[PDB]
RNA sequence: UACCUGGUUGAUCCUGCCAGUAGCAUAUGCUUGUCUCAAAGAUUAAGCCAUGCAUGUCUAAGUACGCACGGCCGGUACAGUGAAACUGCGAAUGGCUCAUUAAAUCAGUUAUGGUUCCUUUGGUCGCUCGACUUGGAUAACUGUGGUAAUUCUAGAGCUAAUACAUGCCGACGGGCGCUGACCCCCUUCGCGGGGGGGAUGCGUGCAUUUAUCAGUGGUGACUCUAGAUAACCUCGGGCCGAUCGCACGCCCGGCGGCGACGACCCAUUCGAACGUCUGCCCUAUCAACUUUCGAUGGUAGUCGCCGUGCCUACCAUGGUGACCACGGGUGACGGGGAAUCAGGGUUCGAUUCCGGAGAGGGAGCCUGAGAAACGGCUACCACAUCCAAGGAAGGCAGCAGGCGCGCAAAU
RNA sequence: UUAAAGUUGCUGCAGUUAAAAAGCUCGUAGUUGGAUCUUGGGAGCGGCCGUCCCCUGCUCGGCGCCGGCCCGAAGCGUUUACUUUGAAAAAAUUAGAGUGUUCAAAGCAGGCCGCCUGGAUACCGCAGCUAGGAAUAAUGGAAUAGGACCGCGGUUCUAUUUUGUUG
RNA sequence: CGCUACUACCGAUUGGAUGGUUUAGUGAGGCCCUCGGAUCGGCCCCGCCGGGGUGCCCUGGCGGAGCGCUGA
């Protein structure tokens, strides 16, 4: 029974305001989604139209960006660390549009290597063990490697976004609403964005 | 002198990290401005182009059209911000005594940070829009000064 | 009202549909259609009011759904099908063919044609449109969406299209110097000649039509029909050729007529 | 037809009111031969109702093993009609009333470049690179029961889909991008560089979402449509046909004509909804009102089909007002209109067409495209029906009719 | 309930004595505000005058010609009220055209011997949109010259048509 | 001042009643979320056969489900 309606207050010049219909169906209001994480539980509710909207109330993964080469892959959710609307939600696990959170920082590093043939993450003292990567280094011809020199002739980022590599996780951000299409897209924060959000966060732990 | 409050402040059209090839100085750190033409014979002002701030209701670097009604008024009172309010001072005729009255209807329209060379009494113009408050429906397209004022 | 509206009262039916008052309470409401609800004609009103082939309701349905009515090219088993400017209706049997266009006055007139110019019919492009895989669009005003249109088609013009095979044949360019006909307002079915075209950003562009004899009147932009490239119209006109006489002259020509008739 | 007459005085001239005169629409009284139209329980009671009716529906095309009927050579399947019932659609339209409502409704004028749309109309429906037809449940039916009682129903035995589901083959041989073992041509001796073939492996289109880049067609103006890259693609899950009938068939089992139904998307039609400008009766014995119980605006979100204090968390003290805000009253639904009328005006508009509101009055909701629906459901109070006293069943401001109320209104 | 009521008076009432100028004055909102800005002329008709034409500037082109003229136009021109035209402004109803419902209230019919029709028009207060004039009433140009105009002198960001192919 | 009638007014009875706003407290029912799992299905062993194929799989059931999985 929440409404939505704009008769239910006073007036520009502050006069109260007498209704005259009752509640309507067009004009009506849902309880909040609160999309917390766990494995994932999604609902569907028929709208105007008969169309479907998808209630996301748990979640696991997301389809971030990072937008200083432009790669997009699923990533898992970990932990939220800050919401500039309500001090409370991050009290409680709770994933909001435009919201602060940190996510793993496994196959963006992977397409690192796997792209621009430079080490990402392996802090000093622990060398790549498995024995993948030189393999795909070796066997290969004079064009490729020449291919791959002229590209890693620039492979400088922000150092900030190394030492959350070293970190395991990037900071995120969330540029899709969950409780309306039932995913979590969004972007990693770069740039003034790390710093901006950096300071928030040191501002209001301390 | 901005991003003063809980959140980032963006134009959501352009890419402001754009990876060059050095990252250094010479042709880094002057970002683009996001501004679009408003049309109905209005001119953008310089303000626009090479300014600093940042808005989401503005009809230049905004993502809010203007299409309807074209009015005028009279600054009356500058106190709340980013919005000020106009008085229409109007006529109305009665058919019975042949004989007018004016009437004045004050409403409240959006000032953008463009124009800050605005006192009381200056002219504007408005260009009717979708509602961005509860009560402010229209945007300010130009401004004209009053008589005097010739400091 | 908690959903759409079903009936339709006599004294609230559009003047154009030129009923009487005590005959019944109810008007027919036209199924939903290509054209809208005041600016079309049912086929129950035609066969029953203008051809006087039907005298009841039910009538009209026996002839309706007997299989003798085609509507431009298709058969329509629906007795309150919405027909308005330029609907072919062809009669199979008899051999009769008739073609609405609005007469001198407000109204829709009948008009018998030849079979021969009955196989296309002549439409006005709303919006050019652009597709899933970059093809080009046309919504035609009576909802006709056309594939891969000539690329000279633009806004306001006029196409010739074959009732058989729904393709473009040849087309009428807006500009100055063509013969025009108004549909809606308060001029109605009056043949002119585009003048002037005056542009007001943000609402209505209003347009400046000749008559042929001396009169000039404007009209909106929405309010155009393109019929002609110079002064040889493409269609048959109807009788008068639309030249609006006023009642003076219209006095005096049925005077006439009532003293030569005796 | 722009009009007057009697009454204060012993008599006169005036201000002034009373009473005559005319229409109009409510009642009442007396009277009444013909014919043509025509209002009619609105005022006081949006007070209460016995009874009967008002919403149901089949074509050459969804499901037919009721002999309820009927055609025959019965034996490779139905000649055909079919109540019942499943499925689908409509009941949200129409009809009645004026209780609420005084910038609220409504009227003219704009806009959705700020969103959904049943049906019809037109387009798309081998664009995707990966079975000559699948599964089990229920109706109708048969048989057997309870309760005093309802358009009430449980256990038992079969059976169908255009009901609920699971789903393939073809198109389909090669195209477009990343990774690419490798191979080949040369002044430059090779080295260094320039130029062409590429097996293998991954992704591929439309519908949703995020991020980046360029600028076929258009607007007065897009963060518009189209294009490219990297992905997503919800288990309560987008589409890409496991449907039906008529007329007959050509070419060596393959292959054809016209329809019916269903379907993602796109425009259109019917619209609905939120907003822009202007315009409402009386009252100062209502002069200040609103304001962390949102009042005004900014930031970021939740929800909603979308914009927006609609709602949350944080900020500043804002906003209206003698040009009458606010508060109260209304024998106030608003308008198109009606009566009278020289010229100006005054009064009415419950009432057949348009828009809005409600079904005792508040509140909540399922289904559905569209309902806060009441001839749909759920609890409260007022009132009220039947009963074996355990329970069960309803809302005539619909059509007739009855009581109450009345000066006042029909089968 | 309307006219009669010029007994509500905007058109259009009264205020010395019949009902009625606040005891007087200042004063905010309201209402109302002096003169003053382009006059006068020409080509001609009817014979000085009632009707005819003339006294805002600039980037691209079709009605005509021999880099040179006129015409037009993508695009701009101090703003209001008032005034005239144009668009749109549902029907019924109000005026009103046609028509022997036997007349009329009605109604949109009908008339010739298959043929010919009508089913108009006006009105729709105000407010919003447009196009000729600025008489009427109110605002503004420069007086601290941060006034126009003319050609010069210094400080910056960006456009492919070019310094032999390409970097 | 004496008499009759009527109209409103003040007023003890802190009389009676019908509507509304509201301190505080209770709050049926529906809706959303977290749980809850009565009940109903499908696959692998024991028991019987008829097997082509060259002692073993396709074919049909109940008693224990082995309370194993999974769906409503």
């Amino acid at each position: 029974g929440i409404s939505r309606d704009n008769w239910h207050k006073r007036r520009k010049t502050g006069g109260k305001r007498k209704p005259y219909h009752k509640k309507r169906k067009y004009e009506l209001g849902r309880p909040a989604a609160n999309t917390k994480i766990g494995p994932r539980r999604i609902h569907t509710v028929r709208v105007r139209g008969g169309n479907k909207k998808y209630r996301a109330l748990r979640l696991d993964v997301g389809n971030f960006s990072w937008g200083s080469e432009c790669c997009t892959r699923k990533t898992r959710i970990i932990d939220v660390v800050y919401n500039a609307s309500n001090n409370e939600l991050v009290r409680t696990k709770t994933l909001v549009k435009n919201c602060i959170v940190l996510i793993d920082s496994t196959p963006y590093r992977q397409w690192y290597e796997s792209h621009y043939a430079l080490p990402l993450g392996r802090k000093k003292g622990a060398k790549l063990t498995p024995e993948e990567e030189e393999i795909l280094n070796k066997k290969r011809s004079k064009k490729i490697q020449k291919k791959y020199d002229e590209r890693k002739k620039n492979a400088k980022i922000s150092s900030l976004l190394e030492e959350q590599f070293q970190q395991g996780k990037l900071l995120a951000c969330i540029a899709s609403r969950p409780g309306q299409c039932g995913r979590a897209d969004g972007y990693v924060l770069e740039g003034k964005e790390l710093e901006f959000y950096l300071r928030k966060i040191k501002a209001r732990k301390g | 002198d901005i991003q003063t409050e809980r959140a980032y402040q963006k134009q959501p059209t352009i890419f402001q990290n754009k990876k060059r090839v050095l990252l250094g100085e010479t042709g880094k750190e002057k970002l683009p401005r996001y501004y679009k033409n408003i049309g109905l014979g209005f001119k953008t002002p310089k303000e626009a182009i090479e300014g600093t701030y940042i808005d989401k209701k503005c009809p230049f670097t905004g993502n809010v059209s203007i299409r309807g009604r074209i009015l005028s008024g009279v600054v009356t009172k500058m106190k709340m911000q980013r919005t000020i309010v106009i008085r229409r001072d109007y006529l109305h005729y009665i058919r019975k005594y042949n004989r007018f009255e004016k009437r004045h209807k004050n409403m409240s329209v959006h000032l953008s940070p463009c124009f800050r060379d605005v006192q009381i009494g200056d002219i504007v113009t408005v260009g009717e829009c979708r509602p961005l408050s509860k009560t402010v429906r229209f945007n300010v397209l130009k401004v004209t000064k009053a008589a005097g004022t010739k400091k | 009202a908690r959903g759409p509206k079903k009936h339709l009262k006599r004294v609230a039916a559009p003047k154009h549909w030129m009923l009487d008052k005590l005959t019944g309470v109810f008007a027919p409401r036209p199924s939903t259609g290509p054209h809208k609800l005041r600016e079309c004609l049912p086929l129950i009103i035609f066969l029953r009011n203008k051809l006087k082939y039907a005298l009841t309701g039910d009538e009209v349905k026996k002839i309706c759904m007997q299989r003798f009515i085609k509507i431009d090219g298709k058969v329509r088993a629906d007795i309150t099908y919405p027909a308005g400017f330029m609907d072919v209706i062809s009669i199979d049997k008899t051999g009769e063919n008739f073609r609405l266009i609005y007469d001198t006055k407000g109204r829709f007139a009948v008009h018998r044609i030849t079979p021969e110019e009955a196989k296309y019919k002549l439409c006005k492009v709303r919006k050019i449109f652009v597709g899933t895989k970059g093809i080009p669009h046309l919504v035609t005003h009576d909802a006709r969406t056309i594939r891969y249109p000539d690329p000279l088609i633009k806004m306001n013009d006029t196409i010739q299209i074959d009732l058989e095979t729904g393709k473009i044949t040849d087309f009428i360019k807006f500009d100055t110097g063509n013969l025009c006909m108004v549909t809606g307002g308060a001029n109605l079915g009056r043949i002119g000649v585009i003048t002037n075209r005056e542009r007001h950003p943000g609402s209505f562009d209003v347009v400046h039509v000749k008559d042929a004899n001396g009169n000039s009147f404007a009209t909106r932009l929405s309010n155009i029909f393109v019929i002609g490239k110079g002064n040889k119209p493409w269609i048959s006109l109807p009788r008068g050729k639309g030249i609006r006489l006023t009642i003076a002259e219209e006095r005096d020509k049925r005077l006439a007529a009532k003293q030569s008739s005796g």
